[PDB]
């Protein structure tokens, strides 16, 4: 459920790691839209 | 009484266990210690805080004799310092300015 | 290899010896001839560098107000002594740990005395108190060793011009109490002498 | 309690030394030279005393 | 060679003279004041003067507490031990120029005077030194002004 | 075995070249401290005493840094990896470090100082060797220091291997123009001084070294 | 750890030739004082150009260093194959003995 108020710690959770190593931000990327606007600056 | 390690039971790291522990709970309390020194800085007045510091350096000091005692020991008692400074400041010539009536 | 010739004459019986075949021994014995007289050459060559303190700037012009000792004549020189009685002592114990401490007493005691002689007349260049300054020094030498080391010693004691009156004698034995002073300061470092 | 122990050593005996010393040397204090200097007799803390 | 404290470190030592290997355990008693003093200066130049004072402090002190401990341990263990002893001292003595000399690579007197002050410390048990800075002065002076 | 023995070899290289990597980027990490150095001055800020704490930081954990790597590994490598990787990037930390502000004369002396402190650390490493950009750094950013056009002809026609002297003598000229251009106030100023460095940014400049175009 | 996932690891991004080639270049000897500015400042300021330092950074100091417990883990490893190389590089007792 990241949206653009939490989708970096809640990401970061104990099991919120069954969202995607660079897809923790975008655990949206299974949804028609991914993450809202840059779902992808946290792998750098 | 963690680390007296006839080492190691864990082995988990060798010696580097009681690092994360001190490291943890210095981490966690240390933003309710944050607003317990801040709100709660007109709750830790010009009184005992010197002796607040006075034991809490001490025991920021005497650690293990150091394992990582930083964040907690430098920036907590230095925002102690800030604390003083400001309460000091207000407690100053303002609080002075009897003189200037 | 002695023991092995008396057992190596069990069935043997050669005769036993003829010490001719203990030219070895003696080849033995100038292998010990060339042993120590190998160290016993660099240490000395080592306290030939001894010759750098005490020529340069000691028993100079020299007030040299009561410091004692100060004879960095006698200190750094009986330092490297017990720094090679130091680090030989335990595996070749009385080996020329004693012996070369005897020769150490030795060639010590002759690079020293001749050095006196350029300063006979006994104020040089300042020295009529270091007069006693040379003796206190002169007096550190007394820590274990021998008694005709200390026959030289007492020799360079007469060395100089006075050095010739015994006033120079009971004056050094009223000057005995700074030496007891150099005998506690320093004491511990040395004291691996005794 | 051990806690008690521990402050009550450094802060009741340590602290007393590194300020009753240093009268030899100003500040400099608390610190690595105090460390150093103080090493007395009540250093023996962390043997049993807690353990 | 390990223990910081000094009750481990007392007590093994007289059990390692009670097993009686008392050359080897000296020598690792030295190592560990050794390493001691090694990472004693692991606390922290700032500026000179407040370095070296603080340096010379560091390493005598703990060289002559170590020879309280030493008489104290060696009760009645004779002149070679002690020797054994001098050789460490003196090694410590000339890396103490060495760390001196370590930053002259830019000094005020002052340092100096922490220094032979502290090295007549050392005279209070009785050992000059003093003669090996009054030959570091002579080929050191340079910055000595 | 070859196989093996050279795939160790690659894990040696690989893993010295980490610890190598590791106290360059420590340094060029250490060098942001002047990012933000909270307005290095502009002309002066006397006084300027000292010190760029973290500066005192970089020197702190690079003393204690060479303490342990000392400790565990074998020398040879040691003295290899904090050699290169420390003077090197030392000498380049000051090149990209020029690029910083308006300038100080008094903190030329302040920077001059922090610089050659710095000189002092990167030496109680290993000074007996070349430590040559205490020299090249401290004569450079001394040559920053130095608003001496006729100067900037003069060095740079003798020494100062300082192949950035695009920005360096752009930056140089950005600091005796560092002087110029807040020598006065609205304006700071009328660049009539960087009328002679717009000439002599054709002159002083750009005769670089018969690539005549800086 | 790489798998970047999530980190910038600059040390890893360093690790890209002939920044990296070069730098086993100069890790050859290891450089032989051929201690190329030219290769340090190209390649160690080459990614870190991207400020540059600078000025008025967007870059280092504590933005994705590798920590203190990860440096005594990479030194004790390399102090490992340090150990390991002489010992069981030594034996290879030409050609198949």
């Amino acid at each position: 459920t990241v949206q653009p108020e939490l989708l970096e710690s809640l990401t970061k959770e104990g099991h919120l790691a069954d969202i995607g190593r660079d897809i923790i931000q975008s655990y949206i990327s299974n949804r028609e839209d991914f993450n809202h606007d840059n779902f992808i600056n946290s792998v750098k | 009484d963690i680390n007296l390690n006839k080492a190691t039971e864990f082995i988990l790291v060798d010696n580097n266990y009681n690092s994360t522990n001190e490291f943890w709970d210095g981490l966690m309390d240390r933003l309710s210690p944050y607003l317990s020194y801040f709100i709660d800085e007109k709750l830790k007045t010009e009184e005992d805080m010197i002796k607040l510091k006075d034991f809490l350096c001490i025991y920021v000091a005497i650690l293990e004799n150091f394992k990582l005692n930083i964040e907690p020991l430098y920036k907590i008692l230095v925002s102690i310092f800030e604390k003083f400074c400001s309460v000091s400041l207000r407690a100053f010539d303002d609080e002075f300015q009897i003189l200037l009536n | 290899a002695f023991p092995n010739i008396l057992q190596y004459f069990d069935d043997a019986f050669e005769w036993n010896l003829a010490s001719k075949n203990l030219e070895l021994f003696s080849l033995l014995s100038k292998m010990e001839s060339s042993i120590f007289g190998n160290y016993l050459s660099d240490l000395k060559i080592n306290l030939r560098d001894t010759l750098e303190e005490k020529f340069h700037e000691i028993n100079w012009p020299m007030y040299t107000s009561n410091s004692f000792r100060v004879g960095d004549y006698i200190i750094e020189a009986l330092m490297i002594l017990i720094v090679v009685h130091s680090e030989c002592f335990r595996i070749g114990p009385q080996l020329i740990h004693k012996i070369l401490i005897e020769t150490q007493i030795f060639i010590a005691r002759y690079l020293f005395e001749a050095f006196k002689p350029y300063v006979g007349n006994l104020s040089n260049d300042g020295s009529l108190q270091i007069i006693v300054d040379l003796e206190f020094f002169q007096k550190v030498m007394g820590p274990l060793l021998e008694k005709d080391t200390e026959a030289t010693l007492r020799a360079c004691l007469q060395n100089c011009f006075q050095n010739d009156t015994n006033r120079l004698q009971k004056c050094i034995n009223e000057i005995n109490p700074i030496v007891s002073a150099n005998l506690k300061r320093t004491a511990i470092q040395f004291a691996a002498f005794s | 309690v051990g806690q008690e122990f521990v402050a009550i050593y450094e802060n009741e005996l340590l602290p007393q030394w590194l300020e009753t010393r240093s009268k030899m040397k100003l500040t400099n204090f608390k610190f690595n030279s105090p460390i150093e200097i103080s090493m007395r007799d009540e250093s023996f803390l962390a043997k049993l005393n807690l353990g | 060679l390990s223990s910081n404290e000094i009750v481990h470190l007392k007590s093994g030592t007289e059990n390692m003279i009670k097993l009686g290997l008392p050359e080897q355990a000296l020598d690792l008693f030295l190592q560990n004041r050794s390493n001691f003093i090694q990472d004693l200066i692991l606390q922290i130049v700032d500026n000179p003067t407040n370095y070296l004072t603080q340096l010379a402090v560091i390493r005598f002190q703990t060289i002559k507490k170590t020879v309280e401990d030493f008489q104290d341990i060696f009760k009645e263990l004779g002149a070679k031990i002690s020797s054994i002893l001098v050789d460490w001292c003196s090694d410590e003595v000339d890396n103490h120029f060495k760390l001196i000399d370590k930053q002259l690579l830019n000094l005020s007197p002052g340092s100096i005077k922490s220094s032979r002050k502290q090295i007549d410390g050392l005279k209070a048990v009785g050992l000059d030194f003093v003669y090996k800075l009054d030959e570091f002065i002579k080929k050191n002076s340079d910055k000595i002004r | 075995k070859f196989d093996e023995t050279i795939d160790g070899f690659k894990t040696l290289k690989f893993k010295l070249i980490t610890i190598l990597r590791f106290n360059i980027r420590a340094l060029c990490i250490y060098d942001i401290g002047s990012f933000f150095q909270n307005t290095k001055i502009w002309n002066m800020d006397v006084g300027s005493i000292e010190l760029d704490q973290n500066i005192a930081s970089l020197i702190s954990e690079l003393r204690r840094t060479e303490s342990k790597l000392k400790q565990q590994l074998p020398e040879k490598e040691k003295n290899s990896i904090f050699i290169g990787l420390d003077i090197v990037n030392n000498y380049a930390l000051i090149k990209g470090a020029k690029s910083i502000k308006v300038l100080n004369h008094n903190g030329i002396k302040k920077m001059l100082r922090n610089v050659n402190v710095l000189q002092h650390a990167y030496r109680n490493l290993s000074s007996e060797p070349s430590k040559i950009n205490m020299n090249v750094t401290m004569n450079f950013y001394s040559l920053c220091g130095s608003s001496e056009a006729e100067l900037f002809e003069y060095i740079k026609d003798n020494e100062l291997p300082h192949c950035s002297v695009e920005d360096l003598k752009t930056i140089l000229r950005l600091q005796f123009s560092e002087e110029m251009h807040r020598q006065l106030k609205r304006k700071e100023q009328s660049k009539e001084g960087a009328r002679t460095k717009i000439g002599k940014l054709k002159s002083k400049l750009n005769a670089v070294h018969t690539a005549n175009e800086k | 750890g790489t798998s970047d996932r999530h980190l910038t690891r600059k040390i890893i991004t360093a690790w890209l030739q002939n920044g990296i080639l070069m730098d086993q270049e100069q890790k050859i000897l290891n450089g032989d004082e051929t201690l190329f500015h030219e290769e340090s400042i190209e390649l160690f300021k080459e990614i870190p150009h991207f400020y540059q330092a600078g000025k008025g950074l967007s870059k280092s100091d504590l933005f994705n260093n590798l920590t203190l417990d990860t440096i005594l883990q990479f030194s004790a490893s390399v102090l490992w194959i340090l150990n390991w190389l002489p010992g069981l590089k030594k034996a290879i007792n030409i050609d198949e003995v």
